[PDB]
């Protein structure tokens, strides 16, 4: 098998830990405990070529608890930045979490995803979103509890590491 | 112990370790701080032995100056040291070692922020480009000292971009503290003082290193851009001092005209079009009117910007052409307004016209590229908004400053944009892009484009009217057939395209319509003796087409699907001209019945089928319900249809089911010309099928997944009809039930056919079966049904009105059985129907009933940790507020469980739960629905919780975020708008318990009342938040 580190950041909320619950164990947690520094996690998914592992590094949000930091961004092969679209401060500091990450790893990819799309007192159109200029940079609606696009953030992750437009997860 | 740290920073970093990542860098984090983590990072950057990542975890390792006043100097002085060194190493070597760098200099831009922050040491570091810069000039401590704010000569500014690197080191040295600064500013709102220090120092130098990369060659690099964007994304968040930019503007737009295909292939005209893309798009005033006009001449015109073009589409760089594309209409965008102004009013006689209208024409021009749409340009894409953004203007213009000419020169000019878009949004345009891309995200750019332009001609109507858009799509497809032959296939793919689109517009322009208020559409169909004919065609062709291909069944769908919503959307016409209704209505069930008995099983063309029949009956349901009237000699028929498909070995889909339940209950609604009792038949008829069926299948089979959805569906048939019986609340010609009022009131209220105890005995024997009262959805499904009837208008003979007993009882029966975390909020929501329609004859001892048997008896071991449900219970109580307050005040569990735990909930964790206890004890304090023995009561038990209350509430804001102030300032607020005597007494008791600013605030918050607290809540915040 294969393996790659994915850096997953954002601010605090927005769904990171709930998010990578759920891709790990089906589990939604409703309730929010800010994770302290970093959790890793590995997430195998199947498909053509073999399975490929991510171990994900959860970061945390809030600064206050932000441990090694930046430190968790060296030797990332691939990140997704998040942000909540009901609290537009989230989204506001997108490219602040961009640029943090381009500054020690430039060219990798990354997808931006808006969770709680679930919510329909939406305060963040996709109209708005306009970080989907360059090629390694995508984004995503997605729901950690409603699994809207649920593993579609790692599956354009998967193609563009690996180099194939077509993997499509078989399970 | 250097060797081991060492080890396990570089097992951190390794691809495959042991020993746990995790406790790896928890035992990283806690080597900073310590009493050597600072000299740790000294001797981690000053090895030449030691890695990249090592040295750059020891940079890491010196930001922590978050963890008294001289440690400050330490620390920066090492920064500037190992700065130099490892930047003199970056010359003379090529790549690798440049992020280390970045981070120091980031470091150095937090350290610039301390040093110049209010809140005998050393107060000023005004330019650390000088600072920087004089040390490789280079009695070696003590230079430092004297270098710090050293000022610089520009020729010695000059000279130090002897080599390239130099330069590149310098331009992103501003770069990193004009972009950390801006993330200070977007999570933070104390630096109005260091932007000052900014401007009047790195400002200066920073744009004259810009200039100099501007203006001189061999000496540019490509980083000053990345360094411009920077620059002006700082400039824009400040203010939309005055930093001004207007210079780099100008020598931007001449390197842009400068760059070629044979100059440097138009790489400097892609880096400065990003750049002004960015301003147009965010900040567009920054650049100033002159400029403004100078970009405009060169994007609209051997120009410059047209041989740009062509390179791009000769060489297929459509992601750049379209990146222009959105460019040039960010642009064109700022000066909608006066353009309109210039345009269509009168406040240089023509020769401003001969410019506009040129201006105009290119405009049009432009956005008729010739090129397909989303698969190649964006220009026609991108500027629906702009033409959208001009008619808005045009209509919304004073009616007395019009020129003469207004009238028909905007129906001209909007006239050709209809004429220019209609071939854009063929779908021969989305079949070109399945085929050369497939089903990729270009067809849902193509969509949302087809969405942009259907709203346009939406806006567009009020300027043109029904003459000069509306009819022109109705006679140029109904006056010539599109299908002449009797068998109505359109057969040329040509003329089926575009009466299709014809019909998408027709179909968008019809919906802000109301087809009642004028016999226009009547009068406009009847002059068109094809349009029904051709209507009809469009949809028999989409659905009788033989999709070999899936772009076919993709455009199969496609085609029926706009046909269908024509349909549904002509109702309305119908209506004013029943004979045309029935070919519609013997097509559509002759095309459900081509559905149904398809049995052949591609699988994936069952999908496709599946959504034929629903788009189908979706518009059957829609033509019922405007022309129940009219479709009354089909109601026998549609009853027998049912019949023979609501069996469940039918190849029917239960969403059709549903859906023709509906459309026969909207039609047997308005059989009301004899008495109840016939009516009553009908109803009586579908009920007991109903309920028979789903009995039935209750008791033939074990409940697997199929009996389970075949149940769902019988109940959505159920709630359908229940719902389709509702009479119309707007008033209708010829009621005649209002001649009858009487005897259906007395009708209904008696039930004698026990239409009402049949459903609900449904209902309970579905969900007294295990298999299902645990399942949310026939929870949910139930309980609607259960609660149609309630909150309708007084009077209405509506015959399934359940009263209060009857609905509670059926809750009572089925909480102690469901799965409460998925299914009490069905139930909750039901009682909040009913105390809304019961409100006057509740008493508080109702209250308490329902409060206890259905949320107090389950909060511990089901609600508190809980939050969906938690906020369900705060949502329960503050509706019960809204409504009747007494029942809540009057409850015996007021103060002894309501209060005391809405008050443990403020500083919940959960954003929602605080937003649902925040407005539950806003409107406790705010509620006008008291008389005034209830305020004075809510007044002393409010005095009485309300030291512990804003302790809960500042206990929220010290450890909570800056997202959820907000939701505590307007509960603060309110305290201190009704009680601001207690307040204080209460604030100088509770902020001791989680100093000279905390009084700040105390004299501050109560002296503003109301309205602007919050910007005085977090200056509090960023104060207690550092310590
Ligand atoms: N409605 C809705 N809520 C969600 C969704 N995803 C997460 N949440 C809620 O949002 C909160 C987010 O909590 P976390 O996932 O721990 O947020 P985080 O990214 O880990 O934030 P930090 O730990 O501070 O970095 C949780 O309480 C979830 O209940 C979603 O997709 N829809
Ligand atoms: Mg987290």
């Amino acid at each position: 098998q294969v393996q790659f580190k994915l850096v997953l950041v954002g601010d605090g909320g927005t769904g990171k830990t709930t998010f990578v619950k759920r891709h790990l164990t089906g589990e939604f947690e409703k309730k929010y405990v800010a994770t302290l520094g970093v959790e890793v996690h590995p997430l195998v998914f199947h498909t053509n070529r073999g399975p490929i592992k991510f171990n994900v590094w959860d970061t945390a949000g809030l600064e206050k608890f932000g441990g090694l930091r930046d430190g968790y961004y060296i030797q990332a092969q691939c990140a997704i930045i998040m942000f909540d679209v009901t609290s537009r401060v989230t989204y506001k500091n997108v490219p602040n979490w961009h640029r943090d990450l381009v500054r020690v790893c430039e060219n990798i990819p990354i997808v931006l995803c808006g969770n709680k799309v679930d919510i329909k007192d939406r305060k963040v159109k996709a109209k708005s979103i306009v970080f989907h200029r360059k090629k390694n940079l995508q984004y995503y609606d997605i729901s950690a509890k409603s699994n809207y696009n649920f593993e579609k953030p790692f599956l354009w992750l998967a193609r563009k590491l690996i180099g194939d437009p077509n993997l499509e997860f078989v399970a | 112990s250097i060797h081991e740290v060492v080890a396990l920073i570089e097992e951190l970093y390794s691809p495959h370790p042991k020993h746990d990542v995790n406790q790896i860098q928890q035992s990283l984090q806690s080597i900073q701080k310590s009493e050597q983590g600072f000299h740790l990072a000294n001797e981690l950057l000053s090895d030449d032995k030691y890695s990249a990542n090592v040295k750059y975890f020891g940079a890491l390792t010196l930001t922590v100056q978050l963890n008294t006043l001289w440690n400050v100097f330490r620390s920066n002085l090492l920064y500037l040291t190992k700065f130099s060194t490892l930047y003199v190493s970056n010359p003379n070597m090529y790549g690798q070692s440049l992020i280390i760098i970045k981070k120091l200099m980031s470091n150095l831009s937090l350290i610039f922020t301390k040093i110049n922050d209010p809140q005998n040491m050393i107060k000023q570091w005004n330019n650390p480009i000088n600072t920087f810069i004089q040390l490789m000039s280079v009695a070696d401590q003590l230079l430092l000292d004297s270098i710090n704010c050293s000022l610089t000569y520009e020729q010695l500014s000059q000279f130090v971009s002897l080599s390239q690197k130099h330069n590149e080191l310098a331009l992103t040295f501003t770069e990193v503290i004009v972009e950390d600064l801006t993330k200070f500013q977007t999570k933070r709102h104390s630096m109005s003082q260091i932007h000052e220090v900014v401007h009047e120092h790195l400002y200066i130098s920073t744009m004259a290193l810009i200039n100099l990369n501007l203006t001189a060659q061999a000496v540019f690099n490509p980083t000053v851009f990345d360094c411009i964007t920077a620059w002006i994304n700082y400039i824009s968040l400040t203010r939309s001092g005055r930093m001004d930019l207007s210079e780099i503007f100008q020598n931007l737009i001449d390197l842009m005209y400068q760059s070629t295909e044979g100059s440097d292939g138009y790489e400097n005209a892609e880096k400065i079009l990003t750049i002004f893309g960015n301003v147009f798009a965010n900040d567009p005033l920054l650049m100033s009117y002159d400029l403004r006009q100078q970009i405009e001449c060169i994007f609209l015109g051997n120009s410059w910007m047209l041989q740009y073009m062509n390179y791009l589409v000769t060489n297929d760089f459509f992601s750049e052409l379209k990146e222009l594309a959105i460019c040039i209409v960010d642009f064109l965008q700022i000066n909608t307004l006066s353009v309109c102004n210039k345009l269509f009013t009168n406040i240089n006689g023509q020769v401003q016209d001969e410019y506009i209208q040129e201006y105009i024409k290119v405009l049009l021009q432009m956005t008729n590229f010739p090129l397909t749409p989303v698969l190649q340009e964006f220009f026609s894409v991108r500027m629906v908004d702009f033409w959208l953004d001009l008619s808005d203007a045009y209509t919304n213009l004073a009616s007395e400053t019009l020129r003469p000419n207004s009238i028909e020169l905007s129906t001209q000019i909007f006239q050709q944009l209809i004429n220019i878009y209609l071939p854009k949004i063929s779908l021969s345009v989305k079949q070109r892009i399945i085929e050369e891309e497939g089903e990729s995200t270009s067809v849902n750019e193509f969509e949302d484009f087809r969405n942009a332009v259907s709203d346009l001609a939406q806006s567009l109507w009020s300027i043109l009217g029904n003459d000069n858009l509306t009819n022109v799509l109705i006679d140029g497809m109904g006056q010539m057939p599109a299908a002449s032959d009797e068998t109505l296939i359109i057969k040329d793919t040509d003329v089926l395209f575009r009466i299709e689109t014809m019909c998408f517009v027709l179909n968008t322009i019809l919906v802000d319509m109301t087809l009642s208020e004028s016999p226009w559409i009547k009068n406009i169909v009847d002059a068109n003796k094809f349009f029904n004919q051709n209507v009809i065609s469009v949809f028999q062709t989409g659905f009788q087409t033989s999709a070999s291909t899936k772009v076919s069944q993709i455009l199969k769908l496609d085609f029926v699907r706009t046909s269908t919503t024509l349909i549904g959307t002509l109702a309305g016409y119908f209506k004013q001209e029943p004979f045309q209704l029935n070919p519609y209505v013997e097509a559509l069930f002759q095309g459900l019945h081509t559905c149904t008995n398809f049995t052949s099983k591609n699988e994936q063309e069952k999908i496709s089928n599946d959504k034929l029949e629903v788009m189908v009956i979706k518009t059957v349901s829609t033509l019922c319900e405007t022309c129940r009237e009219e479709l009354t000699p089909y109601l026998m028929h549609f009853i027998s249809f049912l019949n023979t498909v609501i069996m469940p070995d039918s190849n029917v889909s239960h969403f059709t089911r549903t859906k023709l339940v509906r459309s026969i209950g909207y039609v047997v609604q308005c059989q009301v010309s004899n008495g109840p009792e016939e009516q009553a038949k009908y109803i009586l008829q579908l009920t007991n099928l109903l309920s028979g069926s789903i009995e039935h299948c209750l008791a033939s089979s074990v409940q697997l997944q199929e009996q389970q959805d075949y149940i769902n569906c019988l109940l959505y048939c159920i709630s359908e009809l229940a719902t389709s019986l509702i009479q119309p609340t707007e008033i209708i010609e010829n009621d005649a039930l209002l001649q009858r009022l009487s005897e259906f009131q007395s009708f209904w209220s008696s039930d004698p056919l026990q239409i009402r105890s049949k459903i609900m005995c449904t209902i309970d024997k579905v969900l007294d079966n295990s298999i299902y009262c645990k399942n949310s959805a026939f929870v949910e499904i139930g309980c609607l049904i259960v609660g149609k009837g309630l909150n309708l208008p007084d009077g209405e003979p509506y015959f399934l009105k359940y009263n209060m007993s009857e609905v509670m009882n059926f809750v009572l029966r089925h909480v102690p059985n469901c799965e409460l975390a998925t299914c009490l909020p069905y139930f909750v929501y039901l009682l909040e129907k009913l105390i809304s329609e019961f409100r006057k004859e509740l008493t508080p001892q109702e209250f308490d009933f329902m409060f206890e048997k259905i949320l107090l008896v389950y909060y511990d071991a089901y609600i508190i940790n809980d939050p969906d449900l938690l906020q369900m219970t705060i949502g329960f109580v503050n509706n019960v507020l809204d409504v009747k307050p007494g029942l809540a005040i009057g409850s015996k569990h007021w103060t002894s469980f309501i209060l005391p735990q809405f008050l443990k909930l403020i500083p919940s964790r959960e954003k929602f739960t605080i937003v649902a206890v925040a407005k539950f004890w806003t409107k406790l304090i705010n509620n006008k629905k008291y008389n005034q023995e209830e305020l004075t009561t809510v007044r002393q038990q409010v005095s009485s919780i309300g030291g512990d209350l804003v302790y809960q509430i500042m206990y929220g804001l010290f450890h909570t975020q800056r997202s959820d102030l907000n939701s505590y300032t307007d509960l603060l607020r309110a305290l201190v708008a009704k009680f601001p005597i207690e307040a204080r007494e209460w604030l100088v008791a509770v902020l001791p318990q989680i100093a000279g600013h905390e009084k700040f605030i105390n004299k501050l918050l109560i002296t503003r009342g109301s309205r602007a607290a919050g910007n005085v809540i977090l200056q509090w915040w960023l104060d207690c938040t550092t310590l």
